């Protein structure tokens, strides 16, 4: 009754795959089922308190363990979604489940494995009949709170409900230049629609309410009072994350003995995972910079909570991955190496007092305030501060100048920052890593960037790079306040990275707070360069 | 019918050969169209030329007319006796068609249906330069154009500017739902089906799979502004600012009488110019705003100004800006469409130039390759860099200073050509003396006697030291500011030359030297010869033997023989301190553009090795007449396979020319074959003889690697060529030729009484672990199988014992050299011999590539292969020899000392200049023509409709300039698209057959006018990637070379494609990805469209050289705003153009660090444990380690912390490898004691019961120190996806 469609490989199921996320295979897509219908006696558990002793605060306690993804019928499961497809020869639109559909296999080459319109003859009807090939269509609708279904076809084409039961097809432009539209076409009523009356103002007057339908646990909900929104098939607005990672430490918050560890007279290496080395400083950044540490080995773990639909997360709009309180969640660990960046403590107390710093942080603040009303939640907590904005923008920075000089890939580098000033034991520094095991600067390829004479260079090219932006008199003079964003003067073609690599998610970043830029001036922490 | 008068404004010549220029705009000449006669005169009134119009373009000052057919007039010819008008007051005038018509064969000896066409093909290159240019970026219809029944913002693709409001709020979609609401419905839409397609694809399928990435999107962008930055002068006071751009205008109902399908009327915009000049004073701060054009006063243009620097000059930056407002209704007219900005100097200033150089932006440290790099492009300057645009500037007589700079939006640059010199009448005499009295012919110089041949061989190094000569005149007279540099110059090439001498100096005072020489030159000759005669019978023409033997097929190039006489001495001889010492240990790499020879380069030195082995005798105790001589080794798995078959044909040469000489009783060469064979992995080639049965047996209800005979070219039938010999213990697979009469060499009626009879290949593993070939080609990753079989060791000729039957052995294997009398033969005994010589030489070819992981991990596995081909020989201690060849050199010396532990010797030198070093000329393009590049790059859309689109301009240019010109299109016909991933193509190919063939169908169906495009028929999709089988490759390869068929129709007055019953038909998309592994010099392909850009330099240059070496080259990159290296690279395109090599990106290796050491410290300590020595070769040798055999052990716990010593140069590294391996030794240490169990390396045998196993694979738990690799990459194994197919029933219903 099960069939073997691919493979993937074990680091996506954490962070693009995973159960809840579309998967544009190449003959089909699917989506991934829920974890208390997975096969829990083939998973080789991790063994790791200090993690398991945050996800237990977070999820109750009844949490048990940490386990690996499950590895001649042994493998995730998946089931087909969307529940409709198109036919390449007739045009023709229906769901899988009427019965006219039919399905194809080879068991010893599975990725050829598809969907067949069964005894096809043409769109008039008038060849030898013969089985062609059936492909997904490619719009869905998503709820915010967490769900999504079909597109509602039926009632779109016939401007609201109606009796009708005809059939459906596709129409395009019948131009040589044209190429986005769509029509949709009734065989029977002879109605007639574009899909472009789906997205932007029109959507609101044309699409129906929310059904409340989790695909991956096979259960509806009675109402859903939000509104609903159209989203393409495979788009990056579609599945988000919620994770939790550690680094292996030797031996409550998680970064607090992370920064007691790292910045030690003598930091230890005597156990396994863990080996440091204190090579060097550069040589004009003498006042700014106290301490460059090397990490030779490192370890990271990491863990997966749940999930959100149409915003990137900020708990009530958070969905969880069972139907009850859950037994175990998907873990993942990396051998890798790293870099430790320490910054003077003095200097940035002396640049946290001055006047124009002061007015880009109310700036700010005005910004988080109008953000946060406008989805009704608390509009005086959670604040990070002006620190991290100057810190989080400048290891963005870098991290594409570590991609533009050394033909990385962008994927591959992990950040992490440490800034916070809450209980009185400061903290400025940030840490950058490595992401797969198999990526780009694996073997000791990032720890060779890390001596004097590579470091400055980098440093220098930077800051130079980022002093006039490509879309460049519109980014400066971009305002947080007029329309509640938390991003002022830094667009997509200056500071921003890759989701995976990201910690935040594009929040809190401007980079007026490091050099000159074209409207303002003495806001600037680097001067002279 | 018109006369004009010419005036020679155009500047470049095959432009002026084939156009007309008149002045003023088109409005006063709209009386002339296209299928037009014009009889252009000089000044004075003489007829010169009488062509025919094929198209017109026009701007705001000039109109240029493109001929298609034309005569030139070779006398004078005088205007008096005509009878016409001259032309009135320097304008156009009509001619009466009578006397024209008359006149042509009274005064001009020609008739109409006589007029020749145009050949060349550089202006082809340039009409579709200009078609796709006109289709994609506009305006097409002029500058006062109007457009039809479609909105202008989807009409063009690159190159506008959106209002303000628009460019906040971004996008969701490409198409508002408020603009298309018309009151009927689309009413010409059609079913959206693959209709008619007969996709004619060849439909193959395999298993393979790449890498993936993402990234954020590129539909929810449009910018508003653009800008550039340009460093000036001081002492100058105000500039000169010029910015054009155009504008769009909705023609009211009643104005126009275009009309739709069913009656009503259309559409219709209009176009109008706008712009105008500026001048602004150089004062320090933020320029205000102005407006150039009083009309639309909120189009801006700003920038700011910054202070004096260092040096005297000045930073300014300048923009242009649309801050328009957004109307309800017609809400394009706020657009603005084809921008441009152009700064110059002031109407009344002394002197022009006044642009300088951008600031170097130094960092405080130097690296002299870096400052020779600098030496080297002194005449390429980079003078501005623009902002979300691309840039140009015009250079004056001196190459330092620039008097204007604009801007591109679709920037071109095109390449000069590298050549060896020897043809052209401009070069050194001795070059030419070499050329025209033949001293490079191969068949010439192995008959020569000795004192000829130095008087021919020294004028090259003669020549040679004179060119260096003049070289050094110039040390600070053209060099100045790097005299350090331009002395480093000289000593490399001072070296070279003394190299040259001593080569030369040892060829003189040897015999074997000699002897090996003029059997090199013989068997390359020979070779080369019939290596064209074999691929012209496998294609089923008709040739004879006789006709490619002439000079032109059997001479030299200078390069290769130079490389040649430099390598003679250390291999002659292996006393020489090349090969005794470790430091100063010469490695020679070479590097040269892609191209010239530097394959029959490599392989020359490998049959001089070959042949001089056999001549010297048992040095020092070891056999010296049989065994492995030369490895060559590659990365990749494809162009292993396409390399072996040009290996064969020079192992068949010598062959036959061993066996030749054996029958005149001179035995110099020996008695014992020259075999080659393959080591790669047992996915292509079986591992037993039994598999090697089994695959014939299931074959008549895979060791055929080769598919035609390489010395004849007769077809292989696997069928009834393969014999194997039965095998009680082992056998021989014999591969035959397939000539029925018996007149090939290799035949089953001639060679079955040798000792390797057929074919002299190896295909099976255990068959060349037997009898070891001459010559072996392998993969890297093989190389990783030594730390678990322990029969490899035969390949180093570390043997004792041999059967007569049989072969080698080894401890542990089923024969022991003993047998009774059976099927007749006699019984034999075991005997003993003494050991063989370790190979000679080791070549790596495509040496960039060793870089990253895969570097580190060659670099650590090197320690072994060092270390177990060396030998004593009067106390000292002999190590190989080592060559590699790149395409790209950059920080070599330490990639070479960290991979071999050698010096480096790069060849050939430098030079002072890029353009002239002595064996390498950069040509002009005003003398032989270059490789052109085009860029694209435009927001908004997305990655299929931009690729859609341009696929489809292309396609149905190139149809229209193949219906009026004919066969020299040809080269345009056919389109090649260079992909980087395997999931991109895969993605392509489903586009390709459905959406282009409709789009290209329907490309004259509607009321929009596009002026250059033609219909055009697609039909034919094939693919080359590494899915494709392997017995299928030959045959695309060679449909390839197919031509279009044309044939002229008085009819239609063009031509016509036809093909016949049972013919071939030319392809006509064709999709390659990294394998663009192309046989030979195809002639044809002449078209590249590069999609994405890859993630490397020398990619970049290896993939887009293959298009246009006969014929003219034109490659277009598509770039997509949304990636951060794509846009970095089109906003400084013309500069990463002109400066390939000073670009090329990092690269590290570093072995010896703790995480490499966690890898390969186990698997090379059991490599050179097992493959050295007799107690643990065998698989129960595990237990071996007493307290009597510990001192094996610190030999090679020695050999590994002295080299980690000498790589790392830092004694922390040799510490913490000493540590690691005192670890691992003693850990080994305690497994041997632990009785009551029998210990091995593997769970192996029947002795399985009680075996325990010592080492492990990469499996379920994490790493340890006892797991070892079986590659040089692993990725973890992934989890597979399981279906579930069901019915599940919706209750639910909708609501609003
Ligand atoms: N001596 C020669 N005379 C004429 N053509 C040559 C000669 N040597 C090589 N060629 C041509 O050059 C090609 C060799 O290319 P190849 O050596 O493979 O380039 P590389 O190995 O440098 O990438 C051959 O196909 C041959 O046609």
């Amino acid at each position: 009754n099960k069939t073997p469609v691919g493979e993937v490989r074990p680091s996506q199921l954490l962070w693009t795959y995973g159960p809840g996320a579309l998967i544009d295979l190449p003959s089909l897509s699917v989506v991934t089922l829920g974890i208390d219908r997975w096969e829990r006696e083939r998973c080789q558990p991790i063994q790791e308190a200090r993690l398991l002793a945050a996800v237990r605060k977070v999820l109750g306690p009844q949490v048990e363990n940490l386990r690996m993804p499950p590895f001649a019928n042994i493998g995730v499961p998946v089931r087909p979604f969307p529940r409709w497809m198109r036919c390449v020869k007739c045009g023709l639109l229906s769901p899988f489940d009427d019965g006219l559909l039919e399905i194809k296999e080879d068991r010893f080459r599975a990725e050829r494995t598809r969907f067949v319109h069964k005894g096809c003859t043409g769109s008039k009807g008038n060849l030898p009949a013969k089985d062609a090939d059936a492909v997904p269509a490619r719009f869905l609708l998503a709820c915010r709170d967490g769900h999504l279904d079909d597109f509602p076809w039926h009632y779109f084409v016939h401007g609201g409900n109606s009796t009708c039961k005809g059939t459906l097809r596709f129409f395009e432009s019948g131009a040589s230049l044209q190429t986005e539209n769509l029509w949709v076409r009734c065989d029977s009523c002879e109605a007639s629609r574009s899909m472009a009356h789906a997205f932007g103002k029109a959507g609101k007057e044309n699409l129906p309410a929310c059904r409340g339908r989790h695909p991956h646990l096979d259960q509806f909900d009675i109402d859903c009072g939000e509104e609903p929104r159209a989203v393409l098939l495979g788009a990056t607005n579609s599945w988000f994350p919620i994770t939790l990672s550690a680094l292996a430490i030797p031996q409550a918050d998680i970064k607090g003995p992370e920064w007691e560890v790292l910045t030690e007279a003598n930091p230890p290496t005597d156990y396994p995972h863990f080996m440091s080395k204190k090579i060097g400083t550069p040589a004009q950044f003498i006042p700014y910079i106290s301490r460059v540490l090397l990490l030779e080995r490192l370890r990271e773990v990491n863990a997966l909570l749940g999930f959100t639909r149409v915003e990137a997360p900020e708990r009530p709009q958070m969905a969880s991955l069972a139907r009850n309180k859950p037994e175990w969640v998907p873990a993942n660990q990396v051998h890798g190496e790293g870099i430790f960046i320490q910054f003077n403590e003095k200097t940035l107390v002396a640049w946290e007092s001055l006047d124009a710093v002061k007015q880009v942080d109310e700036m700010l603040r005005g910004g988080h305030t109008g953000w946060r009303n406008s989805r009704n939640l608390d509009p005086n907590e959670d604040y990070p501060g002006i620190r991290y904005a100057m810190l989080h923008t400048l290891s963005h920075l870098l991290i594409r100048e570590l991609a533009l000089e050394c033909g990385y890939n962008a994927a591959s580098i992990r950040e992490r920052i440490y800034a916070d000033t809450s209980n009185g034991s400061p903290q400025a520094g940030i840490l950058i890593y490595t992401a797969a095991a198999d990526s780009d600067g694996t073997l000791g390829g990032l720890v060779d960037l890390g001596k004097p004479e590579n470091l400055g260079r980098l440093l220098v090219q930077a800051l130079n790079r980022s002093k006039i932006c490509s879309s460049d008199p519109l980014c400066s003079e971009h305002n947080p306040e007029k329309d509640r964003s938390l991003h002022a003067a830094a667009c997509h073609a200056c500071t921003l990275v890759a989701e995976t690599s990201c910690e935040q998610g594009n929040r809190y970043l401007d980079r007026s707070l490091l050099i000159p830029t074209l409207e303002r001036i003495h806001a600037a922490f680097f001067k002279g360069f | 019918a018109w006369i004009a008068i010419d005036h020679n404004f155009s500047r470049a010549q095959v432009l002026t050969y084939y156009t007309l220029q008149l002045k003023g705009e088109h409005s006063l000449h709209q009386a002339i169209s296209d299928n037009d006669w014009i009889l252009v005169l000089d000044t004075t009134g003489n007829i010169t030329r009488v062509g025919r119009i094929l198209r017109i373009r026009s701007d705001l000052e000039t109109t240029t007319i493109f001929f298609d057919r034309m005569l030139q007039v070779k006398s004078v010819v005088s205007i008096g006796i005509t009878p016409f008008k001259f032309p009135p007051n320097d304008r156009a005038g009509r001619i009466q068609w009578t006397d024209f018509i008359e006149t042509l064969p009274k005064e001009l000896h020609i008739t109409i249906a006589d007029i020749p066409k145009i050949e060349d093909q550089t202006y082809i290159r340039e009409l579709l330069q200009l078609a796709v240019m006109d289709d994609l970026l506009g305006p097409a219809g002029g500058p006062n154009e109007l457009i039809v029944d479609m909105g202008v913002r989807d009409r063009y693709l690159v190159g506008k500017l959106a209002p303000r409001e628009a460019a906040e709020r971004g996008q969701e979609f490409p198409i508002d739902a408020e603009d298309i609401e018309d009151e009927e419905p689309d009413l010409i839409v059609k079913a959206k089906t693959a209709k008619v397609n007969s996709p004619s694809v060849l439909g193959s399928g395999e298993t393979d799979t790449a890498e993936e990435i993402d990234a954020a999107s590129n539909q929810s962008l449009v910018p508003s502004s653009l800008g550039m930055t340009f460093c000036v002068d001081g002492d100058v006071d105000r500039v000169e600012i010029e910015a054009r751009w155009g504008r769009y205008e909705r023609v009211p109902n009643d104005e126009h009488q275009f009309f739709k399908s069913n009656g009503q009327k259309a559409k219709v915009w209009k176009r109008i110019p706008c712009g105008g000049k500026i001048v602004l004073p150089l004062i320090e701060g933020s320029i205000s705003h102005n407006a150039p054009d009083s009309t639309s006063p909120e189009v801006r243009v700003q920038g700011s100004i910054r202070a004096k620097n260092d040096n005297g000059d000045r930073l300014i930056t300048l923009f242009l800006v649309n801050a328009q407002e957004e109307p309800d209704t017609n809400r394009d007219t706020a657009w603005v469409f084809q921008p441009e900005l152009i700064v110059r100097a002031a109407k009344d200033a002394a002197k022009p130039a006044i642009f300088r150089r951008r600031p170097v932006l130094d960092a405080d440290g130097m690296d002299p390759e870096r400052e020779a790099l600098e030496m080297i492009y002194r005449d390429r300057v980079e003078f501005a860099v623009g902002h979300g645009v691309a840039v140009h500037a015009e250079i004056a007589d001196d190459v330092t200073l620039a008097t204007e700079v604009r801007t591109t939006v679709m920037p071109q640059y095109e390449v000069q050509a590298t050549e060896t010199p020897g043809l052209e009448l401009s070069d050194r005499p001795a070059m030419r003396e070499m050329v025209s009295s033949g001293l490079l012919d191969m068949q010439r110089l192995a008959t020569l006697d000795i004192d000829p041949l130095v008087d021919a061989l020294s004028v090259l190094t003669n020549d040679y030291a004179t060119w260096i000569d003049e070289q050094n005149l110039n040390v600070s007279s053209k060099a100045k500011g790097f005299d350090t540099q331009a002395q480093t110059a000289i000593n490399r090439c001072q070296e070279i030359h003394t190299r040259l001498q001593e080569g030369i100096n040892t060829l003189k005072s040897n015999e074997n030297a000699l002897a090996a020489f003029r059997f090199a030159n013989q068997a390359m000759a020979t070779q080369r010869i019939r290596s064209l005669y074999a691929l012209a019978m496998r294609r089923g023409e008709d040739v004879t033997l006789d006709k490619f033997d002439v000079l032109k097929n059997r001479s030299w190039r200078p390069f290769q023989l130079a490389f040649l006489l430099l390598s003679i001495p250390s291999l002659a001889d292996p006393c020489h301190p090349d090969r005794v010492k470790p430091i100063e240990a010469y490695a020679d790499l070479l590097w040269f553009p892609t191209g010239g020879g530097k394959t029959e380069a490599y392989l020359g030195v490998a049959a001089f090795t070959m042949a001089i082995r056999r001549m010297q005798g048992n040095l020092g105790g070891y056999d010296s007449s049989r065994g492995l001589t030369v490895i060559m080794r590659y990365t990749l798995r494809l162009l292993t396979l396409q390399q072996f078959q040009r290996a064969t044909a020079l192992i068949c040469a010598m062959e036959v020319l061993r066996r030749e000489a054996l029958n005149k009783g001179d035995k110099s060469l020996g008695t014992e074959p020259f075999t080659i064979g393959l080591w790669v992995g047992n996915k292509v080639t079986p591992g037993t003889t039994e598999d090697s049965h089994n695959a014939i047996e299931k074959t008549r209800n895979s060791p055929v690697q080769l598919t035609s005979c390489p010395w004849c070219g007769t077809e292989i039938v696997p069928g009834q060529d393969v014999e194997v010999k039965k095998d009680k213990a082992g056998g021989r697979t014999f591969v035959y030729c397939g000539d029925k009469k018996g007149r090939c060499e290799f035949s089953k009626g001639k060679s079955s009484t040798q000792p390797h009879p057929g074919i002299p290949v190896l295909v099976v593993d255990e068959e060349i672990y037997h009898r070891p070939p001459t010559m072996m080609i392998a993969t890297v990753d093989k190389f990783a199988m030594m730390a678990w079989r322990g029969q490899v060791r035969t390949l180093f000729g570390r043997v004792e014992k041999e059967c007569e039957r049989h072969g080698l052995l080894w401890p542990g294997a089923n024969c022991t050299g003993n047998h009774q009398a059976f099927k007749g033969q006699p019984s034999a005994k075991v005997k003993a011999i003494p050991p063989i010589r370790p190979p000679d030489l080791i070549i790596q070819d495509e040496f960039h590539l060793i870089s990253g992981p895969l570097g580190t991990m060659v670099g650590l596995y090197e320690t072994a292969v060092d270390e177990l081909c060396s030998w004593t020989l009067n106390g000292k201690t002999v190590k190989p020899k080592i060559i590699a060849s790149t395409a790209t050199v950059r920080k070599a010396k330490e990639q070479v000392n960290n991979v071999f532990m050698r010096q480096v010797s790069v060849f050939p030198p430098h030079g002072l200049d890029v353009e002239d070093n002595f064996f390498s000329v950069q040509r002009h393009i005003k003398d032989k023509f270059g490789r052109r590049y085009l860029g694209v790059c435009s927001p908004g859309s997305s990655r299929p409709a931009m690729l859609i689109r341009v696929y489809t301009a292309f396609l149905t240019a190139a149809q229209e300039l193949f219906d009026h010109f004919g066969e020299p299109a040809d080269p345009y016909m056919t389109m090649v698209g260079y992909f980087n991933s395997l999931r991109e193509l895969g993605g392509m190919k489903r586009l390709a057959e459905d959406d282009v063939q409709t789009r290209s169908y329907r490309v004259q169906m509607s009321m929009v006018e596009r002026p250059a495009l033609a219909q055009r028929s697609v039909n034919n999709i094939r693919e080359l990637t590494s899915r494709v089988s392997s017995q299928d490759i030959p045959k695309y390869l060679d449909n390839l070379e197919v031509k279009f068929k044309a044939e002229f129709d008085s009819s239609a007055g063009k031509y016509v494609t036809k093909w016949q019953e049972g013919d071939t038909r030319a392809i006509d998309v064709v999709l390659a990805t990294n394998m663009l592994s192309v046989g030979v010099d195809v002639n044809r392909l002449g078209l590249m469209a590069v999609n994405g850009q890859p993630k490397g330099t020398a990619e970049y240059i290896q993939a887009t050289s293959r298009v246009g070496r006969s014929f003219p080259g034109l490659v277009c990159t598509v770039l997509t705003w949304a990636r951060p290296r794509d846009l970095s690279h089109y906003e400084t395109f013309e500069h990463y153009h002109a400066t390939f090599y000073k670009h090329v990106e990092a690269q590290s290796v570093t072995p010896f660090s703790p995480r490499a050491m966690d890898r390969g410290l186990t698997g090379s300590l059991l490599s050179l444990m097992r493959l050295k020595n007799n107690e643990f070769s065998p698989n129960e040798g595990a237990g071996k380690l007493d307290m009597s055999n510990q001192s094996e052990l610190a030999h090679a716990i020695e050999v590994l912390a002295t080299r980690a010593g000498n790589v790392a140069e830092d004694n922390a590294r040799k510490l913490l490898a000493e540590n690691e391996l005192k670890e691992r030794a003693d850990e080994w240490a305690k497994e041997a004691s632990k009785g009551g169990r029998i210990l091995g390396y593997e769970k192996r045998g029947p002795d399985k019961d009680k075996t325990v196993a010592l080492i492990k694979s990469p499996g379920l738990q994490a790493w340890d120190n006892w797991t070892v690799p079986m590659s040089m990459r692993e990725v973890e194994s992934g989890v597979r996806l399981i279906m579930d197919t069901k019915f599940i029933k919706d209750d639910h219903d909708w609501k609003p």
